């Protein structure tokens, strides 16, 4: 299924909501977003499932 | 000051050709052509390929 993703969630209006949505962006480019993905989710399936 | 400038005070211009230039460039990591050498959390990490 295309285009779909999770997203931290806050109180209706609140003005917090832009900082966050610009720190994720500057997490993402840099390159740290991806190793906290390849710590949890490394994709090493030893046996087939 | 009395009567102005004798030849001249200096040659003109002293700007090193294209240099001094800096540019910001985007890329996608797919293998070989873009690997990630040192993979450090906070300094900003390497770029093999």
């Amino acid at each position: 299924v295309a285009d779909r993703g999770y997203g931290i969630a806050l109180q209706h209006g609140s003005p917090y909501r832009d900082v966050f949505s610009q720190r994720i962006l500057e997490l993402q480019q840099n390159g740290d977003m991806d190793i906290l993905k390849h710590k949890w989710w490394p994709k090493n399936g030893q046996c087939d499932l | 000051p009395v009567t102005g400038l004798n030849g001249s005070l200096t040659d003109k211009k002293l700007e090193n050709n294209m240099r001094g230039v800096v540019l910001r460039v985007v890329t996608v990591l797919e293998e070989p052509f873009v690997m990630v050498s040192e993979n450090v959390l906070g300094k900003p990490k390497k770029y093999q390929g």
